[PDB]
RNA sequence: AUCGAGAGGA
DNA sequence: CTCATAGAGAAGGAGCAGAGCG
DNA sequence: CGCTCTGCTCCTTCTCCCATCCTCTCGATGGCTATGAG
């Protein structure tokens, strides 16, 4: 589904965790990063940098009542849910 | 090499005695055990046939593995005689009721559309049982049956020509009792007899895959010879446990030793056929083999005939050894035991944060976290390493990025070591670790919370006051149950769970789940008088006291 | 037991609850999508109040003197009155409103006035009279239309679902009914004026930061309901300790009651020892 | 219009003298008993006596009575029973694991710009 | 210290399956095996550093797969092998939906 | 590795499929009316020796060209043996033999003139088996096709098999 | 005798794929899996149809670590030879026991009792050739052989076939 | 190791 | 010949009271 | 007009589960019967 993605626009905070616990992650495991490690050494502060900015390597896929699903990247959705 | 997957489709069923003795890994017929009577080994048809391994004894189908990573292997002692499965006695026993003889089907037909419509029936186990309901009138096998059209003709298929036979309990089997019993002077009392196994075999025979899917059931996967014992699976010692009390002692699986006394059992009786015997010997034998094998599996079995083992301890069936309850199914599959975990007593502490826990030094001392090696904190992970074990803010163990758990304790390494990144700094717990806390019994999320360590002396878990209210606590002697995270993206997600501002308020009836203490509130009643009035230098020490203070009088 | 009994319950990302076998056990969440931490209990204006009060609070005429409002109240009050047009305008919203009525006194007849609701409108103008410090001597630069025709579009707004379908629509419009019904209500074109005195600034600010917390204050899905409701249920049960008696009571007669009663509920045991009826 | 009635008196006399907590879930809970247009008894006549996954009924109460009849019609896990998979040690789809995250070529392409670094 | 049903019940009130998990078989748990997948049963010949691990009966080397899965699980398929009833664990989801 | 696309419908061991043989007794991976996966029906492209040849040219020639992104019989081994050293490093050495293979047997060296061959045998309804069978079989006779291939010896007539067989025999001149 | 099919390869991501060369890289992993490979279920893998173009669809995270799932389209063409199916072969090597016969990339087997009986092995006629008839074969030489069957092994798969026929023999 | 009974804790 | 040694429920069941064809 | 077949309804009978987590010591098995050496 492209425009037929009819879920909501914004991204639940359960989205939310599992993006962050992701790229804390990958920082862990010396991902490269969309913003730069500005001293800070903790993951979460500077994932959350990125996140704040929605600069995140990432896409959701939700899932429709007969199994199908849909699309939704970082930068679509609306992190405020 | 195989492929990592996840079992999306588990088929389920009874197993095929024709496969399983295509799968065997060992015939097993042995009426014995251990070291074959004093030879310092095991047994040539039980134990070791290429079977599963033992302390020291590689083996494993001599795959060897040790028994680490080592899973063993099942023999399958192939049956004589066939043995009635009993929670398929019971099923079969049922089924009996509209069983017909020697026609491979039963006795309702199409011919009459209120059976169709219990044949409609989707789910079959709902259409048997009106099938039950309807066929036990006039259990008559009839060799012709009239049709529903014009029932002057009449469609054959009673293959046995005659009445049908019920069924009574007695013991291991069920009596027949052949209808009959007719106008004649009672003519032919229901010939009495108990149940051949066989004859029930040669129903299954007859059975047409037609009618036993109309049946349900399922012609692949069971099939109704298979309701029937004619080779059991003998488990590795792993799973039947070899067992060692005090010292290098035996106290094995004694339905290892049960299942020898059924194989001795049957020996005997395999004499009674073999030479010969009187067929009430024969019977007596195999009504026991019956009997052994019933209690063997279950030993649940219509009180009286339950039989004690030999050491005076009600004989623990298979079905013992699985029981729920606790047992099995919440002995360790609804519940298991935690490796970091604490039970550490509470107390209360006013100074301290909702979130941050005084968290005593003696526990820090015994616990740990592995971190990973990063280049923006490898100098400080040294100083962990140079700390060793000793110090709190110290480490216990490294595992160098090829899978070696370094032992601080021992290693000299306290002043060398050349961390790459990645490895995992098994540090010891420090300040602000989003740990879990919780009291139970409880029967909602308020109880259970994730907060931030800080270091104590004195030890006991200095927590802030008010959070009783949440836990419906106390300070008696709780020892509060505690796990810790080990991964990281869990203790980011903590943070994002268990907060108190995540927590606080329960839409269950959208409240609080504080407030003041008591002792405070009064005070703020008295503090919120008419009268009350505070001194400038009260007020300094308050003015200092509140952190809150922008500097302004 | 009851754990168990009420553990297969759970949210789709269509907001649908259904088991494990899919079944739509009921088709929307809570008959609202709205999450309850979000949720208070507040008086809503129109369940009580005579039929003069009514008129009196929310019915506003510009040729009939009994509810004309101050001219100088509003920047171009002198303007708009006398223009018939502009009346219809406000009855527009007003006769909707008397029908509103007559459907709350039949909606809820206990005449309970005070309900958990998603809105609270009482709030948010503390808000806007603080934000934008009001100064309520002089005359508002807010037109009728803003107002009206503002708050039809307002009620257009309110967009909790997530859809084309006509049907789910109409259950999203059923749902704020009582909120229109509210701003017809509460904040009438005569309350923006004379009770709140509401300038233009303050209007738009307001409106939105209405939506931003209607958006706030909508349920999440994946969850499983089950639990939530058990624990919701459940904690509290046990602390409803007693039961059939020594809690006060109307009837001398002991009612079965407690967990007494639950049990004989929870297993369809219908054995009714104190089978009562109340005939009216 | 008496499952209605039925909630009515729930709320009435269960909650009674209590306090509010969300009238309408628990009228759902009541709805969740007659979903089929009947009603569930708490128990292994009722609740277990579905039509729904073998293992949650067991973990519920029966056993080995139950299994009987999964191995007589020969019954099949689907792998989507939520508790079901994590009795298997699998992730239910709840929570944290009711969506999967992902990563599309597409938006991979998306992550090709001057952050090249941004490509896996 | 004993994992009790209502931490369970916390974590799925949470949707922390993730922790639940980690302590579930990462702390406390987890085996991996090999399970012959042709027939959903571990009918698994042991032969480790020869990639032939044949299925006895069926002759399959290939479709055998690896998955990490409790140990109380292994014994539970054990268990069912002892019981007598069948359970053929199997990876493909054939069911469309 | 995959290759499976269709469905299953009985994944306990059966009867293990019919027989491999020869006429038109294809597998279900050799189905000769499959899809693909794109979802495309993808009829089983039973490819000829002498069109491989091209196709692998073609792909000798694409290889070499998606790297830049980033004749007599004798001559053409030649050449093979330079985009060997063009493509590959002695991997997949079953190509390697399959194409100097393909050059030393090949009937129908041009594409032209394989266009044609093509043609003539899917003009007549030939299984896409058959088709390749008589594309790559080299014949003197409609008795030695029909001997050699059954298929054809009980469904097509000597009129037709000798009529494509001389025009192909012209197109064998014609490489 | 060749089959070309889109074929698919589960190319899993895992947390050393952090820089910028997806599909260039996936292409080289793909190659080495699939060129050259051999299973009874398909032959010998001739060859990848289409090097560019490549359809890893997505990076499907694997929560359990830090990996990812890209199911890889590709299409490719192999090598699979039936019962009784004539070929135009060439033979690879010569003994007293037989011949050992190259077909595309697959090897067949040919021996003295899948030829004619009137032809054995003469050591005096090189290379080892067969040389007791008119049917003097030779290494050098080619074959038509028609395989008989498929003798399939783990690692390769050796067909086996005859030439003792009116139609078939060397070439 | 292992189960059985008893005492106690909240 | 002599010692030594190894309460509440569901479920089932039996009886008791009718319609219809030979 | 009377008796078979059938219908439901009554008592009789069997059988079931009974809170959550946690902490200790005292106890492990018992009286009876046949084969071979100096
Ligand atoms: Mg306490
Ligand atoms: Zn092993
Ligand atoms: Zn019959
Ligand atoms: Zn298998």
């Amino acid at each position: 589904p492209k425009d037929q993605r009819a879920t909501t626009p914004y991204m639940t905070k359960y989205e939310r965790a599992r993006i962050l616990g992701t790229r804390a992650l990958q920082i862990s495991m010396n991902a490269p990063v969309f913003v730069d490690l500005e001293g800070e050494t903790d993951p979460l502060r500077i994932a959350m940098k990125e996140l704040a900015e929605k600069k995140i390597p990432l896409v959701i896929r939700r899932y429709l009542p007969d199994g199908s699903f849909e699309d939704w990247s970082v930068e679509e959705l609306i992190v405020d849910l | 090499s195989a492929p990592l997957r996840t079992v999306k489709e588990v088929q389920f069923g009874l197993f095929s005695p024709e496969e399983v003795r295509a799968i065997s890994v060992a015939k097993i017929r042995f009426p014995e055990t251990m070291d074959e009577t004093q030879t310092r080994a095991k047994i040539g048809g039980l134990n070791d046939p290429r079977l599963g391994s033992i302390d020291r004894n590689l083996k494993c189908q001599t795959c060897q593995e040790g028994m680490n990573e080592c899973p063993g292997h099942f023999g399958h002692i192939d049956l004589a005689k066939p043995v009635f499965h009993v929670g398929f006695i019971a099923k079969i026993k049922k089924v009996c009721e509209c069983v017909c003889m020697h026609c491979g089907k039963l006795l309702l037909d199409e011919h009459n559309e209120l059976m169709r419509q219990a044949l409609a029936i989707k789910d079959s186990k709902k259409r048997f049982a009106a099938i039950w309901t309807l066929c036990k009138t006039k259990m008559v096998c009839e060799t012709d049956v009239p049709s529903e059209d014009d029932p002057t003709q009449l469609v054959s298929r009673g293959g046995c020509g005659n009445t049908q036979p019920t069924i009574r309990k007695d013991g291991l089997k069920l009596v027949g009792s052949w209808k009959k019993d007719r106008a004649t002077g009672d003519a032919d009392e229901p010939e009495l007899r108990v149940l051949s196994t066989e004859e029930i075999l040669n129903i299954f025979k007859h059975i047409s895959v037609k009618d036993f899917t109309s049946l349900g059931f399922n012609e692949v996967f069971s099939r109704p010879e298979w309701m029937i014992l004619t080779c059991l699976p003998v488990p590795p010692p792993p799973v039947r446990p070899s067992i060692s009390f005090n010292e290098s002692q035996r106290g094995e699986d004694d339905l290892t030793f049960k299942l020898a006394d059924i194989l001795k059992a049957n020996i005997s009786l395999e004499t009674l056929e073999h030479n010969g015997a009187p067929h009430h010997a024969i019977e007596e034998a195999e009504s026991l083999l019956q009997f052994h094998v019933a209690t063997y599996m279950d030993n649940d079995i219509a009180g009286q005939p339950q039989a004690l083992q030999k050491s005076g301890r009600p004989v623990k069936s298979i079905r013992a050894r699985l029981k729920g309850k606790e047992g099995r199914i919440r002995g360790n599959l609804m519940g298991k035991r935690v490796d970091f975990s604490a039970r550490t007593v509470i107390s209360g502490d006013p100074n301290l944060e909702l979130d941050q826990v005084g968290v005593p030094k003696s526990i820090a001392k015994t616990l740990t976290y592995p971190e990973v090696v990063t280049p923006y904190n490898i100098d400080r992970l040294t100083q962990l390493v140079r700390n060793g074990p000793n110090e709190h803010p110290g480490a216990k163990y490294v595992i160098r990025d090829s899978g070696d758990r370094i032992d601080l304790r021992y290693s000299k390494r306290a002043g060398d070591i050349q961390l790459q990144y990645g490895w995992k700094v098994e540090r010891h717990i420090m300040d602000n670790d989003p740990v879990l806390f919780n009291r139970q019994p409880s029967l909602h999320k308020m109880s259970m919370m994730a907060h931030r360590v800080k270091v104590i002396p004195y030890s006991t878990f200095r927590l802030n006051l008010s959070v009783t209210s949440p836990y419906n606590a106390d300070f008696d002697g709780d020892e509060m149950n505690l796990h810790v995270p080990q991964s990281e993206e869990t203790r980011a997600e903590l943070s994002q769970l268990c907060a108190v501002p995540l927590q606080i308020v329960s839409p269950q009836s959208n409240k609080p789940c504080m407030g003041i203490v008591q002792d405070t509130l009064c005070g703020i009643r008295k503090l919120t008088l008419r009268d009350t009035f505070i001194e400038l230098d009260q007020v300094l020490n308050m003015l200092y006291w509140v952190p809150d203070w922008d500097g302004v009088i | 037991r009851l754990v168990k009994a009420l553990e297969d319950i759970m949210v789709h990302y269509d907001n649908t609850t259904r088991n494990s076998l899919g079944n739509v056990i009921q088709f929307i969440y809570g008959e609202d999508g709205m999450d309850a931490a979000h949720i208070e209990k507040q008086s809503l204006d129109t369940i009580g109040g005579s039929d003069a009060a009514f008129e009196k609070r929310y019915r506003v005429d510009l040729l009939n003197t009994d509810h004309t409002l101050d001219p100088s109240l509003l920047e171009s009050g002198s303007e708009i009155l006398g223009d018939l047009k502009l009346q219809v305008l406000l009855d527009e919203e007003y006769k909707q409103l008397v029908k509103d009525r007559k459907f709350l006194r039949e909606v809820f007849v206990d005449g309970e006035a005070n309900w958990p609701l998603p809105v609270n409108i009482r709030r948010i103008i503390q808000n806007a009279q603080q934000t934008f410090h009001i100064d309520h001597t002089k005359p508002s630069d807010l037109t009728i239309k803003d107002i009206v025709l503002g708050v039809k579009d307002l009620q257009e707004n309110l967009l909790v679902l997530r859809g084309k379908n006509e049907i789910i629509q109409n259950a999203q419009r059923d749902a704020v009914t009582l909120f229109c019904c509210l701003l017809r209500s509460r904040l009438a074109t005569r309350r923006v004026l004379q009770e709140y005195r509401l300038t233009k600034q303050a209007f738009d600010w307001v409106l939105s930061n209405i939506e931003a917390q209607f958006l706030r204050s909508v349920v999440h899905p994946g969850e499983m309901v089950g639990v939530l409701a058990a624990q919701s249920i459940g904690e509290p049960a046990t602390q409803m300790t007693l039961n059939t008696f020594h809690f006060a009571g109307v009837a001398s007669k002991k009612v079965t009651s407690g967990v007494p009663r639950l049990k004989e509920i929870l297993n369809v045991a219908k054995n009714m020892k104190t089978p009562s009826l109340t005939v009216y | 219009a008496g499952r209605a009635a039925l909630y009515k008196e729930v709320y009435n006399v269960i909650a009674s003298d209590g306090s509010y907590v969300n009238y309408r879930h628990m009228a759902l809970l009541v709805d969740v008993m007659t979903t089929q247009g009947g009603l569930t008894s708490v128990t292994r006549h009722g609740f277990n006596r579905s039509n729904t996954g073998a293992l949650m009924r067991c973990s519920f109460e029966e056993t080995v009575e139950i299994l009987f009849e999964a191995g007589a019609s020969a019954e099949l896990d689907d792998c989507r029973g939520v508790s079901e998979n994590v009795i298997l040690g699998q992730m239910a789809p709840i929570g944290t694991g009711a969506f999967d995250v992902m990563i599309d070529e597409e938006s991979l392409v998306k992550y090709m710009p001057e952050q090249k670094i941004t490509e896996i | 210290l004993r994992f009790g049903e209502m931490e369970r019940d916390c974590m799925i009130a949470h949707g922390a399956a993730s922790f639940l998990k980690e302590r579930l078989m990462e702390a406390s748990d987890a085996f991996r095996v090999h399970i012959c997948g042709i027939c959903g049963l571990m009918t698994v010949i042991a032969k480790l550093n020869h990639n032939q691990f044949e299925c006895k009966g069926c002759d399959n080397k290939i479709d055998i797969y690896q998955i990490h899965i409790p140990y109380a699980a292994k014994l539970l398929f054990q268990e069912l092998m002892a019981m007598n009833i069948t359970p053929r664990l199997y990876t493909d989801r054939s069911r469309d939906f | 590795s995959t290759s499976t696309f269709q469905t299953r419908r009985r994944r306990l061991k059966k009867v293990e499929e019919e027989e491999n043989a020869a006429t038109l007794q294809l597998g279900q991976e050799f189905q000769l009316k499959q899809i693909n996966h794109q979802g495309e029906e993808e009829e089983l492209i039973a490819l000829n020796l002498s069109e491989a040849r091209l196709v692998i040219k073609e792909a000798l020639v694409e290889r070499r060209r998606a790297f830049k992104r980033s004749e007599t019989r004798e001559k053409e081994l030649e050449s093979i043996d330079v985009l060997l050293e063009q493509t590959t490093g002695g991997n997949n050495k079953d190509l390697k033999n399959t194409m100097q293979y393909l050059t030393n047997f090949s009937r129908f060296r041009d594409q032209e003139t394989v266009g044609a061959v093509i043609q003539l045998l899917k003009s007549t309804g030939l299984h896409p088996f058959e088709v390749a069978q008589l594309g790559s079989l080299a014949c003197d006779t409609a008795d030695e096709a029909k001997t050699l291939i059954p298929s054809l010896n009980n469904k097509i007539s000597d009129d037709e098999l000798e009529r494509i067989l001389k025009e192909l025999s012209n197109l064998e001149t014609l490489y | 005798m060749f089959f070309i099919k889109d074929l698919s390869l589960n190319i899993t991501l895992h947390p050393s794929f952090f820089g910028p060369r997806m599909k260039q890289y996936l292409k080289t992993k793909l190659l080495e899996e699939v060129e050259g490979s051999c299973t009874g279920k398909f032959g010998y893998i001739l060859c990848v149809l289409d090097y560019d173009n490549i359809d890893i669809q997505r990076g499907r995270i694997l929560p359990t670590d830090g990996s990812a799932e890209f199911n890889v389209k590709y299409r490719a063409v192999v090598f699979k030879p039936f019962k009784g199916e004539v070929v135009d072969g060439t033979v690879v090597s010569c003994s007293q026991h037989g011949f050992e016969v190259q077909v595309g990339p697959m090897k067949v087997f040919v021996t003295k009792h899948l030829m004619p009986q009137d032809l054995t092995f003469n050591a005096g006629s090189n290379p080892p050739s067969y040389q007791s008839s008119e049917d003097v074969i030779t290494i050098k030489s080619r074959i038509r052989v028609k395989i008989e069957g498929c003798i399939s092994q783990v690692s390769s798969i050796h067909a086996i076939g005859s030439i003792k026929e009116d139609y078939l023999g060397a070439i």
